[PDB]
């Protein structure tokens, strides 16, 4: 084939995903702000934060969507935006053999309606989002830290949280108990600025401001 | 109309010995609730189109197995199960009611993710 | 721009209300917590450490923020009540092992380039 | 355009009390907002288009052992990128950090003409090519 | 009123008449790859990588020297331009020495980076490469002249920004070598700047020679204090040590250069 | 360290199958650890001509995600046609 | 293609019920389990007599690191820092300086063997096959500091395992 | 070879040797200061200078793929010899 | 070993023979395992009708992999969304019936046997050619070329120092991991480093449902209903 | 009655550590997520990176 290295691209899936994207957009124009199909046939739906519950319920219950499995629930921390956190939902439809992406936005101080009602799988995913990033979710049953140690300060996955953290641990013999101290690395993490100053992909050349 | 299947395979999904009437009554309840939806909503026309095909579809075929094959919805017990979900979806859709225009246009650069 | 929907409290008054019983829920079990965890420290220095932690978070003048610490303190209370934090986690609040960092400019100039 | 029990929250965002940063690393640190200059060794410009946030350097001694560059400042390798100065300068005091901002240096347009290399009068005529 | 209009990749751009194609492309944001063209120095044309395709024009023009006129659609990413860039780089990398592990330009070499972006992924040059004897021009400038690509940036800098005419090109053909013929140190207060303009590791700094790598140093902006001009510099520090003082750009104080006493 | 036939009959009968045929220990059927040097092939792009990278750049042909609807009768459409029902296995339907 | 793993309905004839009842009272599947444990008792144990019988490895095995040198004697490392740049755990620290004779090598080449992940990325990145992971995997030590190798210990390893590392890359260089 | 320090400690090829007043020496007591003896700075000198009748040469360190990347040295300056950067082997044109 | 663009290096000569030799007797070893437990009265009583989950309950709880298969839900990414050359190999997915511990353990054992056929097909249909994408800008060039040609050396240098810049975008791939639907939500920004790599944990939703499956069962069955869980504790904790 | 599985006892910062590394450098992390599914983990990450790169591996 003329493209033995380039990954083949499917247009039929692109058309089916695009048609469904318009379908969902017309169904709930109250929350669906923009929708796009990526080059590698993946659909993303951009909803308003208030539409977290209604949009998910429609995708879960509609006969023409039947997205009945929350694959994962994560957020991407982008400090340059007004709402730095960007909650992302990934759903899979077993009946129609397709996956969808539903993404919202949220600043530091704003609660999001927990999707525990629609997807009981979200319950533990919600705690991770709050623990790693700090996004609080209202109506969550048992919202608490899930991964970080007890009495942990801050939210690690935030881009403004240092990788090495603020506190290390040590067994102090004077108190005969493991204690916490300010971090002091034997060798500091050698940061590597390895971004070439030459443009990589002209396709994503952001127009000048 | 097809012998009564011993089990649906799926755990918890009990076999419905009288599935034809169950589909007919639920589908009528679907168009019932869709009545409270004004015409302008895209939800009304699409769901009515889906259910109207399905309603005239279940009444035409008396056999269960031809119904399941032609419905393209797996076992029949899933069809009542999903039609029930469509009922609950339409009911709670009446509360939120997304026909209204977008509640708020997002900030200028909330999307657009090249950093 | 100047208006954004709240967490739990609509202004400082109810936000301050949710602080008070949180302090109440923190006062009562400190002798119980000390008994539970075999704290070396007596009860008395437990009570004001709760007071001091509540005191350092005083400059906050935003209802949404105060809710966040209020709920965060609730989890801290929850972690302490159902023996989720051990002695080391409790003693973490009492910064014991680390030497006192002096506050006068002269001492800082003597020890290092710390501004 | 959103009736969600909206209240007046005029006061500036003060999330500092929630980020968990200790008291020392929240005042005595002076962050810098700047557009990084191009690596003068190279000639490309694709690294001078995003505002950067960085923290002032601190002590870096040598280990009594083989002797790496030890440190005690966690906010040493933290570099943040912002697409606009206003977003960058807003992230500083929202997190409660004293900042100084250096405006973007735009290379001024320079008129270049090949014909000037061979000029009848002007001293810009080159002696080699 | 004089502003003529061009179409950089179709998008309309307002350009002062006499503007080169390269600057017009830069107006949109596209940076045409280049070796010989340095903004401060004159324009030469030896690079041949600034080649670009003008719409409905059969010959690829050199964006470093061609002045635009009315209604030109500079197809930067056209196929013909991409074939031209690959061809020109293939010639550049034909005789280049395999010194990347031992060349100081490694990690910040324009030839290296432009090979990753605009260049092939292999070589079809099954011949013997050329080698050129080294030259000595002082205890400050590393001279591995085998890596040179004859962009004549050093020649242009010496005769324009330095004022001394001792760097030139001797001989013709592939055997042409850039240097000073008779042995003589290239000494001036701005001598060390030829290290920066050189796009390859042909001219590097002897004091810093092979003591660090560009991807591992932390760059900190500062102001030089050796002289009263107050040139802005970028002090590069790694593991609490100072290796390089690179010039910054200010366009008013120090342009893009620093003195040797500064560096 | 292949055992006596008396054990083999007892060992086989106790397990209920012929164990001498397929054994858990590799005696000699393994490949020799000193193998002749290989001659690896080349990729499809290992050509001296008509192999310009501009015609085989996988990365440079990834367009930005195309938008279909943006905030700033038509038949109902499913994301994809419903899957066909899986049929029973033929080698061994019921285990 | 799916198969129903557990959809076997036992027969209700007088024969089958008695066999199940006979299986119940006279424990048979328990005897079958017992009978097979006896089969493994008489079999051949697979234990290898360590350390007299070390396990079987491959030439690609990644173990203790070592810097090799050219047949002339001069080291192979020319301090390109590729190994340090690609080290996923940043266990490599390199400091270079112009040697007295000209061609310059590392003055500090330290590998943190308690921070190393033994991924082998260093030996791939090296353009001169200088840093390699030797066949040794028995360099356990009593103190943490003894693990933190520097240039001298690594160079000693290169002068110790050279008779083995040379053969390994001799058998594997064609694959790479 | 290895030169001992005045304090009585072997000096590494890098020139490292602890000062008499340096406290960071107690580590070596009851242990041994690891130092290599095959000083590559010395061993490369013993290699004879190869003589070839050609303006340029190609050195790969021997072994083809097992050596360093192939480089070409310009043996034109009759004043001195050309040494490969990777391995250090010298070359010289015999009276050109 | 498995890296973006293929694999590191080709198989050592004579490896396929050893794979065939090992797979030849593995059918017997599987029968050795399953004979002592499948019919064992003690084993079934320790797993049968324990940790039973429904169909819709498993789907909503985010369960994937065996847990959908073990409880009637006919789902397997190796067949529904074939990745790599999984669309060419033939195999049978062992759908369970009761959904308890015993059914899933049987599904695991049957999935063990079914992999042997996939191993058999891979061994008999292994094609010739290279092992990495023939593109130096993504996979490193061969060591023979890196020491010979200019472009290979530069690409090897840049690929092992900076890496291959990837187009700015976000993706969520998933594969039928031996435990579930392991997947990654990879978010790039056009640089040479990821911006966010969220790791889908098959055990995360699995362990989230442990309370639901443990409802009513005796504490001594809690080990049984985490044994069928197959929670490796480097994935849930990440 | 309830089973509260306290996890995080091995919360190594893998998702944060991946950000600071390159795509090739982050490969060994996925081998160290699930101690037993090694190639399966790398296969998922490889497919993700290849999908973004719009590049397919050779048939072998
Ligand atoms: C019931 C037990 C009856 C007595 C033991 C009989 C026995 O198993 O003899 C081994 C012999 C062979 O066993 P195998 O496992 O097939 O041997 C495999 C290899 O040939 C094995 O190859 P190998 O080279 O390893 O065989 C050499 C081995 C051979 O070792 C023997 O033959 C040991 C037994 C005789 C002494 O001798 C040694 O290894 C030397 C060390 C001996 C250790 C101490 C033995 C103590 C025996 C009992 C002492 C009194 C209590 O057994 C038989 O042939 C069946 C005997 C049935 C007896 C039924 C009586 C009623
Ligand atoms: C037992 C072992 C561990 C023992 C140690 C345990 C230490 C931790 C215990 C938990 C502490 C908790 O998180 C604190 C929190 O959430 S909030 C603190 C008060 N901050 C505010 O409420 C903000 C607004 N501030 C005000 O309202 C005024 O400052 C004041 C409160 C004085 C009332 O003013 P009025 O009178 O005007
Ligand atoms: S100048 Fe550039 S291409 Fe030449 S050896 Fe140095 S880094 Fe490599
Ligand atoms: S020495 Fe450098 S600046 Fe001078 S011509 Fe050669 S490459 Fe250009
Ligand atoms: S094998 Fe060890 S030293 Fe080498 S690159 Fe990997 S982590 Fe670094
Ligand atoms: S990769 Fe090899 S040559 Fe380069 S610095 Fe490391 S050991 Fe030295
Ligand atoms: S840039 Fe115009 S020729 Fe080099
Ligand atoms: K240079
Ligand atoms: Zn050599």
């Amino acid at each position: 084939d003329t493209r033995p290295t380039i990954r083949p691209r499917n247009d039929v899936v692109h058309k089916q995903l695009s048609a469904f994207g318009q379908y969902v957009a017309e169904i709930l124009p109250k929350y669906v702000q923009q929708v796009q199909v990526s080059c590698f046939n993946e659909l993303e739906i951009f909803i308003h934060p208030d539409g977290v519950i209604p949009v998910l319920t429609f995708l879960r219950d509609h006969t023409n969507a039947q997205f009945k499995s929350l694959a994962d629930l994560t957020a991407v921390d982008v400090p340059t935006r007004q709402n730095r956190f960007e909650i992302v939902y990934n759903l899979l439809s077993l009946r129609f053999n397709s996956q969808i992406r539903v993404k919202t936005y949220t600043d530091e101080l704003t609660p999001i309606e927990s999707s525990v009602t629609v997807y009981k799988a979200a319950n533990w995913y919600e705690r991770e989002i709050w623990d790693m990033f700090g996004v609080f979710f209202a109506n969550h049953p048992d919202l608490r830290r899930i991964l970080t140690g007890y009495g942990f300060e801050g939210h690690p996955f935030r881009k403004d949280f240092p990788l090495s953290g603020y506190v290390e641990l040590r067994y102090d013999d004077e108190v005969k108990r493991v204690v916490a101290e300010p971090v002091e690395l034997a060798q500091e993490f050698r940061k590597f600025d390895l971004n070439s100053p030459w443009e990589a992909f002209p396709a994503y050349r952001q127009p000048p401001e | 109309a097809g012998l009564l299947k011993k089990t649906t395979g799926l755990v918890g999904l009990a076999v419905c010995e009288t599935p034809h009437e169950r589909l007919k009554i639920l589908y009528t309840k679907i168009l019932d609730v869709l009545g409270q939806i004004p015409k302008n909503a895209a939800y009304r026309k699409y769901t009515e189109q889906i259910t109207n095909e399905k309603l005239g579809m279940v009444k035409a075929e008396p056999d269960v197995k031809k119904l399941e094959e032609q419905l393209q919805g797996g076992q029949i017990e899933e069809v009542i199960l999903q039609a029930e979900n469509e009922l609950s979806l339409a009911r709670k859709m009446l509360r939120w009611k997304p026909w209204e225009p977008l509640v708020e246009e997002p900030p200028a650069n909330q999307w657009k993710w090249p950093i | 721009g100047t208006s954004v929907k709240p967490i739990f409290s609509r202004d400082m008054n109810e936000a301050k209300r949710r602080v008070r019983e949180l302090y109440r829920a923190w006062y009562r079990e400190v002798p119980n917590t000390v008994h539970l965890f075999q704290l070396d420290i007596s009860v008395k220095q437990g009570r004001d450490k709760v007071r001091e932690m509540f005191m350092k978070n005083a400059h906050v003048t935003d209802p949404r923020v105060v809710d966040l610490l209020v709920i965060k303190g609730k989890m801290e209370l929850e972690e302490t009540i159902n023996v989720w934090k051990q002695r080391t986690h409790i003693m973490r609040f009492f910064h014991e092992t680390e030497a006192p960092r002096p506050t006068d400019f002269l001492s800082k100039f003597y020890v290092g380039h710390d501004p | 355009t959103q009736d969600t029990q909206l209240i007046a929250v005029d006061e500036k965002l003060d999330i500092t009390t929630l980020t968990g940063v200790p008291e020392e690393h929240i005042k005595t640190r002076k962050v810098r907002i700047f557009v990084p200059a191009r690596n003068n060794m190279q000639s490309g410009v694709n690294n001078t288009k995003k505002w950067k946030m960085e923290f002032d350097t601190r002590e870096r001694w040598e280990n009594p052992l083989m002797g790496w560059s030890s440190t005690a400042d966690p906010l040493s390798n933290l570099v943040l990128t912002f697409s606009t100065k206003e977003d960058a300068v807003a992230f500083a005091e929202k997190n409660g950090w004293s900042f100084d901002v250096e405006e973007r240096k735009v290379p001024k347009p320079k008129s270049k003409s090949y014909g000037a290399n061979f000029s009848w009068n002007k001293r810009t005529r080159v002696s080699t090519k | 009123s004089n502003l003529i209009e061009v179409f950089v990749d179709g998008q309309s751009v307002m350009v002062e008449p006499g503007t080169t194609v390269l600057q017009a492309c830069e107006k949109v944001g596209m940076q045409i790859p280049r070796f010989c063209y340095h903004e401060r120095l004159s324009v030469a044309g030896n690079c041949r990588m600034c080649l670009v395709e003008i719409e409905k024009a059969p010959k690829v023009v050199a964006a470093c020297a061609m002045p635009v006129m009315k209604g030109w659609n500079i197809l930067t990413n056209s196929e013909k331009s991409k074939k031209a860039r690959e061809g020109v780089m293939e010639f550049l990398l034909a005789n280049h020495p395999l010194d990347c592990p031992i060349c100081d330009q490694g990690g910040e070499c324009d030839l290296q980076d432009q090979s990753m972006m605009f260049g092939s992924d292999r070589s079809r040059f099954l011949e013997g490469k050329r080698a050129v004897e080294d030259k000595n021009i002082g205890p400050l400038v590393k001279t591995i002249m085998t890596r040179c690509i004859q962009c004549t940036r050093c020649i242009r800098f010496a005769s324009e920004i330095a004022g001394v005419d001792d760097l030139g090109t001797t001989g013709r053909g592939n055997d042409m070598q850039v240097g000073t013929y008779i042995e003589k140190m290239f000494m001036s207060e701005l001598s060390g700047n030829i290290i920066d303009i050189c796009p390859v590791g042909a001219l590097t700094s002897k004091p810093y020679a092979f003591t660090a790598r560009p991807w591992e140093t932390r760059k900190t902006e500062s102001i030089d204090v050796m002289d009263a001009v107050g040139s802005n510099i970028v002090v590069s520090t790694r593991t609490g040590e100072v290796m390089r003082i690179l010039p910054r750009m200010h366009e008013d104080i120090n342009e893009e250069w620093i003195s040797d006493k500064t560096r | 360290a292949s055992a006596t036939r008396v054990i083999q009959l007892l060992r086989n009968w106790a397990s209920g199958r012929d164990l001498q045929a397929k054994l858990q220990l590799r005696y000699q059927e393994i490949s020799k650890r000193t193998q002749p040097p290989p001659k690896l092939p080349v990729g499809p792009s290992h050509k001296l001509s008509n192999n310009y990278y501009c015609t085989r750049d996988g990365r440079r042909e990834a367009m930005p995600p195309s938008i279909v609807m943006s905030s700033q009768e038509k038949k109902a459409v499913t994301p994809a046609p419903p899957i066909k029902r899986w049929e029973l296995s033929k080698d061994q339907p019921y285990l | 293609t799916y198969k129903f793993v557990n959809m076997r309905e036992p027969s209700m004839d007088m024969k089958s019920v008695t066999d199940r009842a006979a299986q119940t009272l006279l424990w048979t599947e328990l005897v079958r389990g017992l009978g097979m444990t006896l089969s493994y008792l008489f079999r051949e144990p697979a234990t290898i007599n360590y350390p007299f019988e070390k396990g079987p490895l491959s030439p690609r095995f990644r173990g203790e690191h070592a810097l090799r040198r050219y047949p002339s004697g001069e080291e192979r490392c020319i301090a390109c820092k590729l190994c340090e740049a690609v080290c996923p755990a940043q266990a490599i620290t390199i400091e270079a300086e112009p040697r007295a004779d000209g061609s310059r090598r590392t003055t500090r080449y330290d590998i943190d063997m308690t921070k190393c992940i033994y991924c082998g990325f260093c030996q791939e990145a090296c353009p001169v096959d200088a840093i390699v992971e030797g066949p040794n995997f028995e360099f356990s030590t009593e103190t943490h500091e003894e693990l933190l190798y520097n240039k001298e210990k690594l160079l000693n390893n290169g002068d110790k395992w050279e008779a083995e590392i040379a053969a390994n890359i001799q058998a594997d260089y064609l694959y790479r | 070879g290895v030169r001992t320090s005045p304090t009585g400690e072997k000096v590494t090829h890098t020139g490292q040797a602890y000062d008499d007043g340096d406290y960071r020496r107690v580590r070596f007591s009851d242990r041994q200061k690891e130092v290599n003896e095959n000083f590559a700075i010395d061993l490369i000198a013993e290699q004879p200078v190869s003589e070839v009748g050609s303006r340029v040469i190609s050195c790969d360190g021997g072994g083809g793929a097992l050596g360093h990347p192939r480089v070409y040295i310009n043996l034109d300056k009759e004043t001195k010899t050309g040494t490969c950067g990777y391995c250090g082997l010298q070359f010289r044109q015999p009276h050109h | 070993y498995i890296r973006p663009g293929g694999v590191h290096q080709d198989l050592p000569l004579g490896l396929l023979d050893d794979i065939y030799e090992f797979s030849k007797n593995f059918s017997f070893r599987i029968d050795e395992l399953e004979e002592m437990l499948t019919n064992n009265r003690i084993w079934r009583n320790r797993t049968v009708d324990i940790g039973v989950v429904t169909a819709e309950d498993a789907l909503n709880y985010g369960f994937s992999g065996v847990m959908l298969r073990g409880s009637g839900i006919q789902w397997d990414l190796r067949k529904t969304q074939p990745y790599d050359v999984y669309d060419q190999v033939e195999f049978d997915v062992p759908i369970g019936s009761r959904g308890d511990c015993y059914d899933r353990y049987l599904c695991r054992v049957e999935e063990m046997r079914q992999s042997l056929r996939i191993i058999s097909q891979c061994l008999n249909k292994m094609p010739p050619g290279e092992i990495k994408v023939d593109d130096a800008k993504v996979s490193p060039p061969k060591r023979a070329e890196m020491k010979t040609s200019m472009e290979s050396l530069i690409h090897h240098f840049k690929l092992y120092t900076e890496g291959y810049q990837v187009p700015p975008g976000a993706t969520y791939t998933a594969i039928e991991a031996p435990k579930g639907e392991f997947g990654v939500y990879l978010v790039s920004d056009g640089s040479s480093r990821p911006y966010r790599c969220k790791i889908k944990a098959p055990g995360f939703a699995h362990l989230a449902g442990l309370d639901k499956m443990s409802k009513g069962h005796m504490l001594a069955d809690v080990v049984a209903i985490i044994g069928t869980q197959d929670i490796v504790f480097g994935e849930v904790d990440r | 009655r309830k089973c509260d599985p306290h996890i995080g006892l091995l919360h190594r910062g893998t998702e944060k550590l991946i950000e600071y590394k390159t795509y090739l450098q982050a490969l060994p992390y996925f081998d160290r997520l699930d101690y037993v599914s090694m190639m399966c983990n790398e296969q998922a990450y490889s497919l993700a990176v290849e999908k973004l790169l719009n590049i397919q591996p050779p048939p072998r």
